[PDB]
This record gives C-alpha cells, sequence and structure tokens, in this order.
C-alpha cells in the first residue's frame, strides 16, 4: 500500500509541472507578429519626420 | 580631456548613408525571419505538451480504475 | 472660435458628397467637404582642430587684459559658431544610428523568449524519465 | 504675412486641439452643438492621421484627442467635466520629457 | 522614434495605456482551462476510498456530477468541484 501511495504522489507532481508548462506558452503572438510585419514595411519617413518632434512646448 | 574622451568614444560615423540604410533593411529582414522561427518552436513545444498530457490521462485512468 | 468651413458640413451635403466625388473624378460647399491638397574620415577630424583653436583664443583673451579685448572676443564668437555647425551634422546621423540599435534589440528579444520556454520543457522530460527508471 | 490657405487654417485648428483649455472652451458651448455640423467637421478632420497628412502634424496629442472626441460624440456637462482631470494627470510627464 | 511609429499607427497609444479614466473612455483557449481542473481532482478522488453508493459518477466539463436515485420528482445528484489536494 505504501509503495502505491508513493507512485501516486509522483504522478501528481508530474501533472502539476505539466499545467505550469501549459500556462507558460499562442496565436495572439502570431497575429501581433503579422501586424508587426505590416508596421515594419517606412523608416525613411520616421528618420526625417521624427526629428521635428524633439523641439516641441504645448500650443497656447 | 573629457571632451577628447567623448569625441573618441562616439560610435563610428561615416561620410555616406547607404551603409546605415542597408543596416536598417538587413535588421528588418532578420526580424521577420526570427519571428517565423519563434512560431515554429512554439508549435513543436505545444506538440510535446500534448504528448505528456496524454501520459497523464493514462495514469489517471489507471488509479481511477484501481482504488474505488 | 471655429473655422467658417464648419458651416458647410450639413447632413444634406454629406448625402450629396459621394455622387460629387464620382462626378468630380470624371467652387462649392462640397469642395469644402473635400480635403485640401498637400503643399509642395569626417567632421571629427576638424572638431579637434576647432577645439584646439578655442583654448588658443582663450589664452589670448587672458593675455590682453587695456581696450584691445573687444577685437579678440569677436574671433572667439566665430569659433563657437563653427562647433555648432558640426553638431548640426551630427543631428540626423545619430538618429539613424539609434534606429539601428532599436532593431538589433528587437532581434535579441525575439530569440530570448523561445530559449526560455525551451529550457523549461527539457527539464520536464528529464524528470519523467527518472521516475520510469525506478519501477521495473 | 499674406492671405492664409485652408490647409494651414485646418492644420492650425486641428493642432489647436493639443491645448487642454482650448478643448475645454470648445466643449463648454451651447450653440455649436444644436446642429450636426461641428461633430461632422471633427469627424472630417480625421484625414490628418493618415499619410502624407501625418507628415505635417507637429503635436502627436491633438490627433489622438480628436479620435477621442470623435469616439465620444457617437454615443452632457458631466463627462465633459470628466476628461480634463485625467489628461491633467498625464501632461507634466511629457513636458518633462520634451526639453 | 517610438512616437513616430505611434503617429504612423494612428494616435499615441501610450496615453490611453498609461491613463486610467482615458482608458475608461477610449474564446477557445478559455474553454481548455476547465478541463485541466478535472485531471487534478480525478487522481485524488481516484486514490481515496470512495463509498460504494458513489462509485458511479459522470465527469462533466469542469466538475464531477454524481447521482443516486430517490424521489421528490428528482434524483439525488450533486455537482462537486474544489481546488486543494495536498
Amino acid at each position: 500500500d505504501k509503495d502505491s501511495e508513493e507512485l501516486d504522489s509522483k504522478t501528481r507532481k508530474i501533472l502539476e509541472i505539466l499545467n505550469e508548462c501549459h500556462d507558460e506558452l499562442x496565436x495572439x503572438x502570431x497575429x501581433x507578429x503579422x501586424x508587426x510585419x505590416x508596421x515594419x514595411x517606412n523608416s525613411t519617413e520616421l528618420l526625417d519626420y521624427a526629428t521635428k518632434l524633439s523641439k516641441f512646448i504645448w500650443p497656447a | 580631456r573629457q571632451i577628447n574622451k567623448l569625441i573618441d568614444s562616439l560610435p563610428g560615423v561615416d561620410v555616406s548613408a547607404e551603409e546605415q540604410l542597408r543596416k536598417i533593411d538587413m535588421l528588418q529582414k532578420k526580424l521577420v525571419e526570427v519571428e517565423d522561427e519563434k512560431i515554429e518552436a512554439i508549435k513543436k513545444k505545444e506538440k510535446l505538451l500534448r504528448h505528456v498530457d496524454s501520459l497523464i490521462e493514462d495514469f489517471v485512468d489507471g488509479i481511477a480504475n484501481s482504488k474505488k | 472660435t471655429s473655422p467658417s468651413y464648419v458651416k458647410f458640413f450639413t447632413q444634406s451635403n454629406l448625402e450629396k458628397l459621394p455622387k460629387y466625388k464620382e462626378k468630380k473624378a470624371a467652387t462649392c460647399a462640397l469642395d469644402y467637404l473635400i480635403p485640401p491638397p498637400m503643399p509642395k574620415q569626417y567632421k571629427i577630424q576638424e572638431l579637434r582642430k576647432l577645439l584646439k583653436s578655442l583654448l588658443l583664443n582663450y589664452l589670448e583673451l587672458i593675455g590682453v587684459l587695456p581696450d584691445m579685448y573687444e577685437r579678440k572676443v569677436e574671433n572667439i564668437r566665430t569659433i563657437l559658431v563653427n562647433i555648432h555647425h558640426l553638431l548640426n551634422e551630427y543631428r540626423p546621423h545619430q538618429s539613424r544610428e539609434s534606429l539601428i540599435m532599436l532593431l538589433e534589440e528587437q532581434l535579441e528579444y525575439k530569440r530570448g523568449e523561445i530559449r526560455e520556454i525551451e529550457q523549461v520543457c527539457k527539464q520536464v522530460h528529464d524528470k519523467l524519465t527518472s521516475i520510469q527508471d525506478t519501477l521495473r | 504675412n499674406p492671405l492664409p490657405t485652408r490647409f494651414e487654417v485646418e492644420l492650425e485648428f486641428i493642432q489647436s486641439l493639443a491645448n487642454i483649455q482650448y478643448v475645454t472652451y470648445l466643449l463648454t458651448q451651447q450653440q455649436i452643438w444644436k446642429s450636426p455640423n461641428f461633430k461632422n467637421y471633427l469627424k472630417y478632420l480625421e484625414y490628418w492621421c493618415n499619410p502624407p497628412y501625418s507628415q505635417c502634424i507637429v503635436y502627436p496629442n491633438c490627433l489622438f484627442i480628436l479620435k477621442l472626441l470623435n469616439g465620444f460624440m457617437e454615443s452632457x456637462x458631466x463627462x465633459x467635466x470628466x476628461x480634463x482631470x485625467x489628461x491633467x494627470x498625464x501632461x507634466x510627464x511629457x513636458x518633462x520629457x520634451x526639453x | 522614434l517610438v512616437t513616430a511609429l505611434e503617429v504612423l499607427s494612428l494616435g499615441r497609444p501610450n496615453l490611453p495605456t498609461h491613463n486610467f479614466k482615458l482608458s475608461g473612455v477610449s474564446i477557445g483557449l478559455i474553454l481548455q482551462r476547465l478541463k485541466d481542473l478535472n485531471l487534478t481532482v480525478s487522481i485524488k478522488i481516484a486514490l481515496m476510498n470512495i463509498p460504494k453508493p458513489l462509485n458511479s459518477y459522470h465527469i462533466k466539463n469542469g466538475r464531477i456530477y454524481f447521482t443516486v436515485p430517490n424521489e421528490f420528482e428528482i434524483q439525488l445528484s450533486t455537482v462537486n468541484r474544489q481546488s486543494p489536494l495536498f
């Protein structure tokens, strides 16, 4: 009986580690990667337009 | 001397810009590729987790058919 | 107050706008509804020089004081302005460099996520194998 | 300076939405809200958020504040009172980052 | 450049994502979370000594629904669900 109990405990621990591994990781990241690719494709407008955003006090 | 150390510590500047733009484009390509690789790895890990799940339901069926 | 163009934004004109777009595609309030068109190595070798000159002028400004000092301070002014010119040449270049840095960081982050999850999974597998090696 | 142009007039008007007290003065009115004209004008001023009209926007806030108001006119004194406190919390941090 | 990418993406999302009231004015994955809760209960219930009139049960989506017949126009069936196990 004692031996059987031990094996049951081991199985329980394995299951718990599994649930953790499932909570660690999926399609939302792929969608954000697609939208990110849509955002990267231009930098030339930002390298010449973002320079004028550093000099500007709020309008009065 | 601090000014001399700073002008000598600035990153390597160039007289041309094609280098910088080229670097930017390359970095973009690397970004796309590494994103795809991430996707693949996530898929594989999902599969493995499915397998060890399967093992666990095997055990649960065992003890369930056992003690009661 | 508000611009006068607001007086041309009635619901009827908004109902007449699509057909006016299709007709104009082939002067009035509906033109006020249409948006307006759009109007039409390097310096690091010289900076040192300029720097070296600045001190050389300062010494002069020290060695004069007499009413000669005025003339000297003029030259000093010119030197400082030159410095500003070179820095202007550093305004856009550094910006592009910053962009480069950002992108590189993104790459690294990408790989790191996967690496994390990977090592976790490995640990799990090893643990299970150990339990197996104790029964039979 | 000579006579203005509708592009610069609408540009300065949409850029005036970055000021908080000016938007407060626009919302605390009683005549410009009786007829569906100012709302359709604000909803019309959404073309500045798209290129190449976005290349002339100096203040990034006025655009998003416009999208907020256009987001609020679809669905009286109280909410109008509600917005400025929050934006007031937001302002000074950006001001610190500017200079 | 962050604000440049923000105005490229229409707006300035750091303002609503940082402001509270401004954010107040501005499905298959959840289903799998219920099935993971029965695998934890099923092994502890599987180990303990379940009484004889309770050997028959039906594991429902996120619970254990077990029956035993009586009367009063119904059947003596209950739904059980918990969390601890240690």
